């Protein structure tokens, strides 16, 4: 995956997060901070990638306004002549890390996570964005 | 599906049991200040609570679950 | 107060009013303040004491003929406040800096004295 970042000068690979068939994800140095970087590789050119970045960007324009949600800022159709690349955020940490990495999360941090949660859903429905992978 | 309710829904109905009053009231509209868009540094995030200690405390605390 | 107005530290004799029959305050604002400010009402004595202060050390510009009359004027006031303001007044002196024969003045100063819009950071 960091052999994908070598084209991207913006971004300075850090750390590889996950390799998966469908998305390789990293993390990298930008200019504005860490960000996830989710690498799909194209091994058919003549997949219609830029349907998918239409809507990457339309899903951009309608969580713009969100708070509790976080669209994919930049999305890349040809940023290699291999891979179409999506740039969002880093946040420090993911749910799934957040629960075993102390100070362990109090009943208040718990139902204050949880309200969040339900708060971003709520969000992401009267802008206009399903999540699908929730 | 039928079943599943809308998300602001979830909140009214737990508003007050699983998710208790101050959450909706001050948590998150004050909170919200510190995930905008507008940079507050370290420093700045600090004397901001600071300048709030006071109505935080009210907020948080009232005049006395808390 | 160890620093003036502007941040710098005080230098030379200072004069500072002695509040009778109780100690010293340290509270922000003190109670016992020994530099009444410009702001409270302007004794017309400590006014006067700071001229001639200011005079002796070459800051005004010397008349001979008005100090020998302005002066004894200062005196008379002077002698008629002692009477009617039995406040006592301490003198506390201040060190001075002095490098190459330059003197230096101490300014408040904090050790670490020397992007509000982000387009992926959100
Ligand atoms: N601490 C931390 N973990 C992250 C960050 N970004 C992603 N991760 C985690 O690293 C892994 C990346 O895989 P994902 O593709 O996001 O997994 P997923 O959320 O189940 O799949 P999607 O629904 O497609 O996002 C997951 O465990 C994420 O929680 C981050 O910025 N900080």
């Amino acid at each position: 995956v960091e052999s994908y970042f070598s084209d991207i000068h913006d971004f300075e690979y850090d750390k590889s997060l996950g390799s998966t068939r469908f998305f390789k994800v990293a993390r990298a140095k930008h200019r504005e901070g860490l960000v996830v970087v989710k690498v799909f590789a194209i091994q058919d050119p003549t997949l219609p990638l830029t349907s998918y970045k239409q809507e990457l960007e339309e899903l951009k324009i309608r969580l713009n306004s969100a708070q509790n949600c976080l669209p994919f800022q930049k999305a890349s159709e040809k940023a290699s002549e291999k891979a179409a690349m999506l740039f969002r955020q880093y946040v420090r940490d993911n749910l799934y890390d957040r629960i075993s990495t102390r100070p362990f999360l109090n009943n208040i941090e718990k139902r204050w996570i949880a309200f969040q949660i339900l708060t971003a859903v709520d969000q992401a429905h009267k802008s206009g964005v399903r999540h699908g992978d929730i | 599906p039928d079943k599943r309710l809308e998300a602001e829904d979830y909140l009214k109905q737990q508003r007050g049991n699983a998710f208790p009053e101050i959450f909706y009231t001050f948590l998150q509209p004050y909170m919200a200040q510190f995930a905008k868009e507008t940079f507050l540094s370290a420093d700045e995030r600090i004397l901001v609570i600071r300048k709030d200690l006071g109505n935080i405390i009210h907020n948080l605390c009232g005049h006395d679950p808390k | 107060s160890l620093f003036g107005k502007y941040g710098m530290f005080r230098q030379g004799m200072h004069d500072l009013k002695v509040w009778p029959n109780v100690e010293a305050d340290g509270s922000e604002p003190t109670k016992t303040p020994g530099r009444t400010s410009s702001t409270l009402s302007e004794d017309q004595m400590s006014r006067l004491a700071k001229l001639t202060k200011a005079h002796r050390q070459g800051h005004m510009v010397k008349v001979d003929w008005l100090d020998r009359l302005t002066f004894r004027e200062i005196e008379m006031i002077n002698e008629s406040e002692k009477r009617s303001s039995n406040f006592m007044y301490l003198m506390v002196e201040f060190r001075c800096v002095k490098c190459d024969d330059k003197e230096y003045g101490i300014v408040y100063y904090e050790k670490d004295g020397d992007l509000t819009s982000f387009e992926l950071v959100k």
